[PDB]
């Protein structure tokens, strides 16, 4: 719909021209050119709300979204009429598919997504460091879309898993992995971050080695 | 003490009946359909084979003609071991499927395996040259088997699947196809070139074997 | 390598056509310890481990950037077969792995 | 320290060239023979194919028989995209297999692929009906392709390994092979039978394509 495109032109000149130029280019040395990035990419980008951005740092953290479900659809589509790229999968109801994405299988997806991506963020999907300043975030707060079109169109240092680097069977069986490894429960116990030992060495100290002095206090004497 | 279930000859038994084996529902997660292809149009499979019939209802040969590459694979096995006779079998398309023993559908004489509606299953506006209705031959040696692979392209999966379903039939006789060179041959009416049945169809007997390709 | 970033790049000896094009190959076991060096950033062009937070430099040759490594992590030479696929144009010109006694010369 | 192998940006490199990958000995521990089979006789394999070749000694074809299980299975393939015309195809065997631009064994004129000593390559005591030189039709669709899989048992591996190599050839028609019926057709000289050239081997034109079959 050409008004849909039109309302996309409409948020995107009262938000971000300051940094795209507004014939979707890019300006140098404040924000870069958005063609061909598509409607994933922007569904990813301001869906999560990441891309309507207040500065240029390390990295742009995640934040509240700054648009919503019935404005995604305008602006990606507005930047992949002026682009074109990876669009964002979608239902038999013409919505963005979230539900439909999570795939059949989850043993395949928990090898690819360790394989792949893993030595980035964690096991389970928790956030990892990276070079400078900048970091992976955790996956917990993750619609399985955003997941499909983070992986799809890699924003900032992550390599674009593409359309034919991972299928999209491998793509829909790693958000099948991840909405339910950062879903499931901690088996056995409060889960201290997903990510093992320091965790475990810092509950075990003030948790358990403290309530052992403490203990050990109590029985004892002083003198 | 003694183990209480032994020690009982009777009879010594019956020799055990051979092993009519059932078959198997561990396997059958799974419902074999036409096939599986791609063919972006109304909608076919990739195996669909036939079963030629003769004038008494019994199988003679049997084909597989099915779209696999864009070339349609037309493979013509042999079924009985005496049904052909020791001659070259000429295989043939025929427009409508139906394998009856005496039907025509035209006015005119019913002869055997005569149920189409002309000659040879050409395209729907095709009517000359050796289109997919005439095929190679599929010959009969002394053993009494013909077998034919080939890959005509003429057709696929979509113009099989038509209004009235095809078949393929085999007469007594060889396929001829108008080979009939205008040089030294003559005619009954002195032409020079062929006659019009010999083009529509090769010349040979009525056709013994017939098969509906509607994966018979 | 974005195409955009291929003037970024310097080679170092005997792998001056160890790319394809804009494809290299750079081994995943880093410089020393071991450890695969499986995080890769893109637009700043980084492999950095997760091991011990050693950074490479995917542009030049994986010289180390920063971190506790001190050896170029090693390049595998690409070409395309017949038909088009991404093959090894032989082997690593030095050995792959941590560093140990016997190297170097 | 620094380790002193970097650091040395030349020219920044020829683009590598095409990976021509050099063949396999570490399969090597095995040659391939003519084939293994049975074959109680002077001695043959279950595996010899054919090229074809043209008047300009390149490919058109390219026939593979042998003898599997009593039955001489001859599969006969494309081997260009566009040496054969759009019509049927008549493959026939010829007793010698010299695939000549021009000979002739007999006193005669040297046609296309005429080397052979005779027409049909049928057996030694055998000069009747369609024997093993008369063979099925291998026609080629408006794609240029012509493939033809059949099992002809009238020869065998000790019938083709003769004194004289044999061949397969392919004419510019179609395969006939005496296919004038008797009860409408005339000659020339007003016999109701057919000539005995066209009893021989089928009425075509000259043979276009050949090849010899001894492991060719
Ligand atoms: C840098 C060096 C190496 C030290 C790092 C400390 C860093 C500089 C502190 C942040 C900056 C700032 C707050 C400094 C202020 C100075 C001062 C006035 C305030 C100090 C009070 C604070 C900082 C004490 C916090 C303790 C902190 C320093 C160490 C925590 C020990 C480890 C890392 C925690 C283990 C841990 C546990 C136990 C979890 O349950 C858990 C659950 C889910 C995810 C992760 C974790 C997790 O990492
Ligand atoms: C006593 C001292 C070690 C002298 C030895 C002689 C010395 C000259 C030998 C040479 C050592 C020098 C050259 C290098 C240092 C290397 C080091 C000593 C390795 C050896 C291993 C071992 C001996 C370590 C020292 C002993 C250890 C630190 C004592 C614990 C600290 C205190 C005194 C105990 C009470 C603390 C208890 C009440 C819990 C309080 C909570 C605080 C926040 C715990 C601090 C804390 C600790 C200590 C963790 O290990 C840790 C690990 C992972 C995650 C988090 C934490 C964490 O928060
Ligand atoms: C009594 C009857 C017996 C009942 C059993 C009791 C034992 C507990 C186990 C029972 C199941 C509960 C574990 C749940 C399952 C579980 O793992 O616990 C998560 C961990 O989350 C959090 O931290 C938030 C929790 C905050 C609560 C308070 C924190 C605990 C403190 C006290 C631990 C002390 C550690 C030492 C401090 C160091 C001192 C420093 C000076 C919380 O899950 P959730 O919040 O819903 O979502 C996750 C996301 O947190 C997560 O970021 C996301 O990535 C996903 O994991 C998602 O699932
Ligand atoms: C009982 C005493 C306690 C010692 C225990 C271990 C010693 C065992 C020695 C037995 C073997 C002796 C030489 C024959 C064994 C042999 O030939 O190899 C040597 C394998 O010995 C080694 O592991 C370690 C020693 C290497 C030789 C010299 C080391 C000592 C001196 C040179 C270092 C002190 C002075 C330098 C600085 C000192 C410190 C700072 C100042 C050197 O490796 P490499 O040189 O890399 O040669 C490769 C072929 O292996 C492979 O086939 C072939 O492919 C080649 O291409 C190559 O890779
Ligand atoms: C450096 C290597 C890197 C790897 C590889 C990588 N990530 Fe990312 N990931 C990041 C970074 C950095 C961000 C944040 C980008 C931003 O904030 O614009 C991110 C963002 C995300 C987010 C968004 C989190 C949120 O709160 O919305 C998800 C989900 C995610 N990645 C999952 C994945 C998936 C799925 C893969 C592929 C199987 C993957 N990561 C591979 C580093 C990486
Ligand atoms: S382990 Fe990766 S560099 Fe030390």
């Amino acid at each position: 719909q050409s008004a849909l495109l039109r309302t996309g032109k409409q948020l995107f000149e009262t938000s971000c021209v300051s940094c795209h130029g507004a014939n979707l280019q890019g300006v140098p040395d404040r924000g870069p050119s958005l063609i061909g990035t598509g409607e994933a990419a922007v569904y990813f980008q301001v869906s999560t709300g990441r891309m309507p951005a207040m500065r240029g740092e390390a990295q742009a953290p995640s934040k509240p979204p700054h648009f919503d479900e019935s404005q995604i659809d305008a602006l990606g589509a507005y930047v992949q009429a002026n682009g074109g790229g990876p669009t964002v999968p979608r239902d038999d109801h013409g919505a963005v598919a979230q539900e439909s994405l999570i795939g059949g299988d989850v043993a395949r997806g928990g090898d690819l997504f360790r394989l792949n991506c893993a030595s980035c963020h964690n096991f389970t999907g928790k956030g990892g460091a990276l070079s400078s300043g900048k970091y992976a975030p955790d996956l917990g707060d993750a619609n399985p879309a955003q997941i499909y079109t983070a992986m799809l169109t890699g924003p900032q240092n992550m390599p674009k898993f593409s359309d034919r680097q991972l299928t999209p069977d491998e793509k829909r069986d790693i958000v099948a992995y991840v909405r339910e490894s950062a879903e499931t429960p901690s088996y056995g116990g409060y889960g201290l971050g997903g990510f093992g030992p320091a965790p475990e060495g810092m509950a075990m100290w003030i948790i358990g080695m403290v309530a052992a002095i403490g203990v050990a206090m109590w029985i004892g004497s002083r003198a | 003490c003694s183990p209480p279930g032994e020690t009982a000859s009777s009879e010594p038994g019956t020799t055990p009946a051979i092993w009519t084996g059932s078959p198997s529902p561990a396997a059958p997660s799974g419902e074999d359909h036409g096939g599986g292809h791609g063919a972006g149009a109304a909608g076919a499979g990739e195996t669909l084979t036939a079963e030629l019939k003769t004038a008494d209802g019994t199988s003679v040969a049997t084909a597989d003609f099915q779209f696999a590459d864009g070339f349609a694979t037309v493979t013509i096995e042999t079924t009985t071991p005496g049904r052909l006779t020791p001659g070259f079998h000429g295989v043939h398309i025929h427009s409508v499927g139906k394998c009856e023993a005496n039907s025509v559908a035209p006015t005119g004489g019913a002869p055997g395996d005569f149920n189409s509606a002309g000659g040879h299953f050409q395209v729907s506006g095709h009517s000359g040259h050796p289109a997919s209705g005439d095929l190679s031959s599929l010959q009969v040696r002394a053993d009494g088997s013909g077998k034919l692979v080939t890959t005509t392209d003429a057709f696929t999966a979509e113009d099989l699947l038509d209004g009235a379903k095809t078949a393929i039939i085999i007469h007594e006789k060889a396929d001829n196809f108008a080979n009939i060179p205008p040089e030294r041959y003559q005619q009954v009416n002195g032409a020079p070139g062929p006659d019009q049945t010999t083009m529509a169809t090769g010349d040979a007997g009525s056709r013994v074997a017939c098969g509906v390709i509607s994966a018979g | 390598i974005k195409p955009a970033d291929m003037h970024r790049v310097i080679k170092r000896k005997g792998q001056e056509s160890f790319n394809f094009g804009e494809l290299f190959a750079y081994t995943k076991v880093c410089s020393h310890l071991g450890c695969p060096s499986s995080l890769y950033e893109q637009q700043t062009y980084r492999i950095l481990c997760p091991c011990h937070q050693s950074q490479f430099d995917a542009l030049e040759f994986a010289k180390p950037i920063f971190g506790p490594a001190a050896r170029a992590l090693a390049q595998l030479p690409i070409t395309i077969d017949e038909d088009g696929y991404l093959v090894a144009n032989g082997d690593f010109v030095e050995p792959v792995g941590p560093a140990f006694w016997e190297r170097k010369s």
